[PDB]
């Protein structure tokens, strides 16, 4: 599991709270904490008025009408998630939003965003919900009566781009998924076309660099393509990802996320340069071997 | 790790709600016993060598095998004897842990989840440890409310490697 | 998370020694405030949503751009979603005053708060003054020496000053 | 090792503020910072070329061809491919092993700091910088100074700084005047055989 | 950078083909319309200092809780700084009307600031309704009949309004 | 001082080439704007005397406390108007060498470099300068392209100002 | 690349400033000659086979080496013509680049940066591109402001060549 | 530096007056010769190259010293230097001639280059007599009647000699 940065990643929330699961005769506090929980999981920690409750799915599941993969189901499929998730993002940000309610994870590779996307286009987003919830992964992870919750841990069959991803994804247990910094872009495009990975940036307040996001073009690659020669006598290199820089100002400072490759004879002052500037460090990453 | 301050959070705010009378009840039966916990822990930390010498010369009489055949997994050299040493300071530290915090969330987070792995790895058996917590059962010398939580985390982790 | 015991528990384990007699004469020292302890939560719990609309009332008395048409606290949406960051932030207030630490605090309501607060534009100072708000109302309910048995509580004052400190400190 | 040995300051046009508008005979910033085109991130490396090398050793054997393939992907910074120019063996050979050091500091502090040296005492306090800590050692020290950065930072191209002042024709003499060796280099030349007729 | 013309320039070498007639007809268009361009830009500039004191001054009457002591425009150092984001922001938005593409508005200006706002904390929901008060300001200014030859230029002013639409995406 | 020519020298000489046919458009552009640069600063230069006491009674008539209330940086005595009519006629002669040199820098290199500083020291309002080139670009009474390249400076030093 | 419109905003971003009167002449000679280079690359693209075809005729009548003696880099077999005509056809296609354009960019960073490595690599001598270069100078038949306009992206892939 | 412009600028500003008509008549001739003007720079810079190598040709012809072992050009690098060293005079002329003043030419050019040259040991002598065949060889070319509007040309070309001349006479 998740011990040492689970305080740091926020997984610690999740690692003491277990799955909620619907026993077959359950009672009506067991079901009132299955909508608690899937109008936190579904609908992504969103903050949920009276006026948009879904009333009618809640009673279904309250006296077993419906299951609660049945209520996944009726509240992915309501208005209130597709006014949160569908109407203003992108289809591949959509993709990854159904991955990381329904299925607890961020979309392994290219062809799981390719497959949801023709679907939906084929078929609709009540047909591409349905495959989300009618999955093999759906029924080896919660079935029929135990909510979707998010999947830090590793599990059998997964990818290790996933464990990267969900942070790309998920952004602490005081967030929403509206409330994140790309406002609606989706934070796997890049990452699914070129089937790369970014640094695992952590959540705010445990994370002095949570803010870091990299630019759509004039980035650092992640791995020092070159060693220690551009810098002399060197031995390790390190990717170094530092957050709001605001000291010398506009014509110094164009922008405030910068990620650069550093030797460790420079690794002291660039990190003293960082702490002069009040930069945040994000990461620092191993670039050479 | 499990506790009673720590569940009583984790469930109150997974119904999401303040905490109400049943979380202060909670909390006073932490505090009714927390005096007997902190006790206990210091006396075993205070006994905890002889402990573990005694426990580890009760898994080498009971199991005489592993101070004899040759093996990574035997105490038959003294390296092994130290890790058979260092395993059951581990076990004993980790009560004294769960009888400090309360609960079984130290035993939890630190020995009894992922424990099975460790024995089927190795080739540990886990009743050289049973043996060991019963040595810790037998001879902690504890007396009263101090004997009964002290013999829980010990139960506790004998419940879990049998 | 962590309470006040596992707290001391996880350090002495990631140094793996046994807890020495001055952590266990600490811990006792604490029981022994536990009484005071869970006197605050129990305050706190029943005045909360008394703390939660004086501050309120206070925050948007003092700083009126917040509810005007285009603020923040705009709309009943927003203002809703506004009091019960409130209530939230004073519950896990009260979590971290049962615990005796603020593991719980740190790892679940400032666990990616500011980043919240920053995507959606929400106010971080303001939410800081609407958190030394609930913190002036909540120390003056907790010090309130009517209808209780006498006796100094000044620790158990500052530790929760100091939950509500690092509550503002991290969406300031 | 030990502190640099005390140098006082002289006056020269960068250490006042300056009072102008950019305009004809401001050096042009290249810098990374923005997104550029392949072509534009030629001319950037044209432009390290020329204030490292002069215009003279632009030549193609001069070209670090794999420090310019790094500096295209972004690799290292600008700051990183100028201590490569530095570090460089053409650099090495034509201005470093043909000077002392005190013509070596002059010159690296002219064309890497972008001012000229205040008096002869700054050349001899860097010049033991250079014979204890090497040329990389010396490079770098000039490359972590306070006075790179706050000048042009990690990407931006060093350039002379403060040449002209505003309405003059004429200012201070431009950095790629000064030869790769001084006259003694010139008459050791002289006196081994070259240069006669 | 791109311009209009080496926009197609570099489109046609990816084909790897010479330019066709229509190519050569929209550019002999976009020659027709480029005084109307270089007069738009001019106006622009000229009225640069009072589009970005108007804006920041509506901005800041309809969004008055970034001007109160706590918000992101408090202070003077952080109030010159969000004038001089309006104004390079404007005059990039002239470079791109300039060269007839966004290649050096959204490489150079509009690529990171999303990422540099929420870095810094600055709400870019804020700045995007300020890139739109230069927006309304600008497009005003260009579309003045007054001491300029009349004629249409309504292609020009959708191609600024473009421009200001894309530098208020690319700050939210 | 920034015009087209020297501007596209400077562009050949950081990339170290030669004069490419863009730098020749350059000078074709400067040269088919230079006789209405050269026209209107003729224009000007015939118009100075007037425009320069008409700026400075403007300046008068919007900013009254300047001829009334005592001190060095008004122009309430004699000396205050002398150095008030010199700063119009300084303000419409860099214009007019902005005219025939084609860009903005006789304005950058010999108005516009530290004006801040020296408004700021002697105390004096950037406004009134502002109201005095509001005036020049009301009653220079140019007309086309002499009109909109003469009126661009006119902006720039107002820009420069506010 | 390198046209007056992107040099002109490069420069004033380097500096830092507002578009002034310099950028808009810069501008104003770009679309003085912008109509003569576009017609001018529209009689280049017209004319663009026969073009090709005689600067090959002319570099293998200059050069008859190349159409006898074996060789990869030669022209003797159909491939090494077919490369030949190819080449050709790519330098006279970034010249209508140019023309479009309205200055050298398009030769900067297509043809210009790296053609030394290829000429060196694959044993190419510049002569005979600089040769197929001066018969698109003797025969594209521009005159006036067409002329002049393409001749000096000629002689700009000829002096780069030399 | 200045150009034909704002030299005249420069002594107006020193003088403090405005420009007289005959200074603004004299402008407006050099605006009618400008066309002539940027014909001469343009074939000197088409024929730069063969400028450059037919005059290193003539001068190494004429003094078989430098090419000898030995010489000042006496290597790959030292003759691509010296070619460097003539592309960069030739490109510093057609500056002074795009401008009309040779100030970008006595700035970044010549001022301090003799003591270069000394201090290189680069006979200045050497480079006067190959900046000179640039000379007959650049006023050739410029003065060459074929493909070209046929038209007086006398002032640019003796504008040419003269830069040519300042620049060999700062390097002899
Ligand atoms: C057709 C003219 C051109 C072309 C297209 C092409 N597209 C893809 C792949 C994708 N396209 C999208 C676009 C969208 N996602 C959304 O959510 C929306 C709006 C709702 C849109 C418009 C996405 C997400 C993908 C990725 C999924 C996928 O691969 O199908 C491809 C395949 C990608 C690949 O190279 O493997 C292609 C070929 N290709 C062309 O040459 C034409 C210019
Ligand atoms: C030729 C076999 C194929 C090909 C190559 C191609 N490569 C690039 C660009 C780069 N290549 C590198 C690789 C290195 N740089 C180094 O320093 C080192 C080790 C010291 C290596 C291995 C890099 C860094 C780049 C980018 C930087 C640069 O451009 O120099 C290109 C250019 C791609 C572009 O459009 O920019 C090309 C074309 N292309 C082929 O088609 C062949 C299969
Ligand atoms: C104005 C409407 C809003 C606002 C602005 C604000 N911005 C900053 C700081 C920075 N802005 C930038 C932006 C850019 N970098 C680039 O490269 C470009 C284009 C070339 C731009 C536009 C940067 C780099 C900074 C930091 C460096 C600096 O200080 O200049 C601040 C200061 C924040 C701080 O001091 O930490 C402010 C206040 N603030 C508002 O409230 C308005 C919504
Ligand atoms: C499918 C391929 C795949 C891989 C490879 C993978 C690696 C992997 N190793 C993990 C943890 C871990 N890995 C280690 C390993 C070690 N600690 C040490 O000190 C030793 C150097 C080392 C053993 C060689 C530890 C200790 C953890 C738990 C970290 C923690 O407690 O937080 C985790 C965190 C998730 C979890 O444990 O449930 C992942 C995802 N996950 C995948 O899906
Ligand atoms: C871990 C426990 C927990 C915390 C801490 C939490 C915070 C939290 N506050 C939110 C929104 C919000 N919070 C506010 C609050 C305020 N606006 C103001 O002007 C005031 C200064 C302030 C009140 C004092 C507002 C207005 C929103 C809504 C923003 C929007 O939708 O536009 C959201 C977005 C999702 C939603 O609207 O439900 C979250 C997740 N959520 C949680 O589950
Ligand atoms: C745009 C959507 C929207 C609505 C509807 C809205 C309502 C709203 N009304 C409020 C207060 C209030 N509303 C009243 C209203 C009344 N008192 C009376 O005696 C009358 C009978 C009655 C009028 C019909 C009063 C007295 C308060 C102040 C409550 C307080 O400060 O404690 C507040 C508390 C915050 C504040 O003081 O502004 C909100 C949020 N806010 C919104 O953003
Ligand atoms: C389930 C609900 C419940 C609660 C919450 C509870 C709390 C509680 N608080 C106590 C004591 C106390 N409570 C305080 C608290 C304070 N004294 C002050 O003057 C300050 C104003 C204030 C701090 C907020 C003190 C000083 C004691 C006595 C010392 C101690 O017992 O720890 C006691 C000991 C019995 C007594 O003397 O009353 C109990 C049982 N009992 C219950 O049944
Ligand atoms: C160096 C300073 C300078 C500039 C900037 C300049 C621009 C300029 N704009 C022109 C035309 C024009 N400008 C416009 C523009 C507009 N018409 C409108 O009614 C709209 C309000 C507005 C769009 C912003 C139009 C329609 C023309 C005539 C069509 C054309 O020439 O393209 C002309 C042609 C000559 C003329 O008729 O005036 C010039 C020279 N000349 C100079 O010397
Ligand atoms: C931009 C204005 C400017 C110019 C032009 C200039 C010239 C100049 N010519 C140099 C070298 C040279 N210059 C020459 C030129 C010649 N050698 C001969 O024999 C011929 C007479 C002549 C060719 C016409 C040579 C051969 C060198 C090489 C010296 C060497 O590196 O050993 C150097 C030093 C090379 C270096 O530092 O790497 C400079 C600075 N400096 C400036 O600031
Ligand atoms: C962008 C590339 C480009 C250039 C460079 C260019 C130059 C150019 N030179 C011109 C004229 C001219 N050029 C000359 C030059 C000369 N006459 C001679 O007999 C001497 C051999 C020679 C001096 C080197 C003369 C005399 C004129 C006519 C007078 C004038 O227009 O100034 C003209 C006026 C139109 C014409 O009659 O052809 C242009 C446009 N046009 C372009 O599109």
């Amino acid at each position: 599991a998740i011990t040492t940065a689970a305080s740091r990643l926020g997984v610690a929330p999740y690692n003491e709270s277990r799955p909620v699961e619907l026993r077959p005769d359950f009672s009506l506090d067991d079901a009132k904490m299955v909508i608690r929980a899937v109008y936190r999981q579904v609908l992504g920690n969103d903050y949920i008025m009276d006026s948009e409750r879904l009333k009618g799915a809640e009673s279904l599941l309250t006296n077993g009408s419906i299951s609660v993969r049945e209520f996944v189901r009726t509240v992915a499929k309501s208005e209130l998630y597709k006014k949160k998730f569908l109407y203003n993002n992108f289809q591949t940000r959509v993709i990854e939003l159904n991955y990381k309610h329904l299925l607890g994870r961020a979309p392994f590779s290219e062809d799981e965003v390719i497959f949801h996307l023709d679907l939906y286009e084929n078929q609709g987003f009540d047909a591409d919900i349905d495959s989300y919830i009618d999955s093999v992964e759906y029924q080896e992870n919660f079935g029929e009566n135990i909510v979707p919750y998010y999947r830090f841990n590793n599990q059998v069959g997964d990818r290790t781009v996933g464990f990267t991803r969900m942070f790309r994804l998920y952004r602490g247990y005081a967030n929403s998924d509206r409330s994140q910094l790309e406002r609606s872009s989706s934070r796997l495009a890049t990452e699914l076309g070129q089937n790369t990975v970014s640094a695992i940036v952590g959540p705010s307040g445990s994370n002095a660099g949570w803010a870091y996001r990299p630019s759509r073009a004039g980035n650092t690659p992640a791995k020092a393509l070159g060693g220690t020669v551009p810098f002399g006598q060197a031995s390790k290199l390190f990717r170094v990802e530092i957050t709001a820089i605001s000291a010398p100002g506009y014509p110094k400072v164009r922008r405030s996320n910068k990620a650069v490759i550093v030797p460790f004879e420079q690794l002291n002052q660039t990190l003293q340069q960082i702490n002069r500037l009040g930069g945040k460090v994000a990461s620092i990453t191993p670039a050479s071997l | 790790m499990k506790t009673p301050l720590t569940e009583a959070v984790s469930t109150a705010d997974s119904q999401g709600r303040f905490l109400s009378s049943t979380e202060l009840q909670i909390a006073f039966g932490r505090l009714r016993q927390a005096n007997a916990g902190l006790q206990a822990a210091k006396a075993l930390t205070d006994n905890a060598q002889s402990l573990v010498n005694g426990a580890a010369q009760a898994v080498y009489n009971k199991f005489p095998y592993t101070t004899q055949t040759q093996g990574n997994n035997f105490a038959a050299d003294q390296r092994g004897k130290d890790k058979c040493a260092r395993d059951i300071g581990y076990y004993l530290r980790i009560v004294t842990y769960c009888l400090v915090a309360g609960g079984t969330g130290p035993l939890d987070e630190y020995l009894i989840a992922g424990i099975d792995e460790i024995n089927r790895t190795f080739d540990l058996s886990p009743s050289w440890y049973v043996e060991a917590l019963k040595y810790i059962k037998a001879n902690h010398g504890l007396s009263g409310d101090a004997r009964d939580e002290a013999n829980s985390y010990l139960d506790y982790a004998i419940n879990a490697l049998s | 998370m962590f309470d006040v015991f596992t707290r001391v528990v996880s350090q002495a384990d990631a140094r793996g020694e046994y807890l020495s007699g001055s952590q266990l004469d600490a811990l006792s020292a604490t029981v022994a405030e536990g009484n005071k302890r869970i006197d605050s939560v129990n305050r706190i719990t029943g005045n909360a949503s008394a703390i939660v609309s004086n501050a309120a009332r206070a925050l948007f008395a003092e700083q009126p751009q917040l509810i005007q048409p285009g603020g923040n606290a705009y709309t009943s949406r927003r203002m809703a979603a506004c009091l019960r960051d409130m209530e939230i932030i004073l519950r896990y207030v009260t979590y971290a005053t049962f615990t005796g630490d603020a593991s719980v605090l740190e790892d679940r309501c400032l666990n990616g708060l500011r980043e919240t607060y920053v995507a959606l534009g929400v106010p971080g100072a303001s939410v800081a003054a609407g958190v030394q708000k609930m913190k002036e109302a909540a120390l003056d309910i907790v010090n309130d020496p009517n209808g209780i048995t006498r006796g100094d509580c000044s620790a158990i004052v500052a530790e929760i000053a100091g939950y509500f400190d690092r509550a503002a400190a991290a969406v300031a | 090792t030990l502190p640099l040995i005390a140098y006082a300051p002289v006056s020269q046009n960068q250490r006042v503020t300056n009072y102008e508008v950019s305009g004809d005979e401001h050096a042009r910033i290249f810098t990374t910072e923005g997104t550029l085109s392949p072509s534009a991130m030629d001319n950037l490396i044209a432009a390290a070329y020329r204030q490292v090398f002069n215009e003279q050793q632009m030549i193609q054997s001069n070209r670090q061809i794999a420090l310019e393939s790094q500096f295209k992907n972004q690799q290292i910074t600008v700051r990183d491919f100028i201590r490569g120019l530095a570090l460089s063996d053409s650099f090495r050979r034509r201005n470093f092993e043909v000077n002392n050091n005190y013509r070596f500091v002059q010159m690296c502090i002219q064309r890497l700091l972008g001012r000229d040296v205040y008096s002869e005492e700054e050349k001899i306090a860097w010049s033991i910088v250079i014979a204890t800590k090497g040329l990389p050692g010396f490079i770098n020290e000039l490359l972590n100074s306070q006075e790179y950065l706050e000048n042009f930072g990690y990407d931006t191209v060093p350039y002379q700084r403060r040449r002209i002042l505003p309405q003059r024709i004429s200012g201070e003499l431009p950095f790629a005047r000064m030869p790769r060796y001084g006259a003694d280099h010139r008459e050791k030349l002289e006196a081994i055989g070259y240069f006669r007729n």
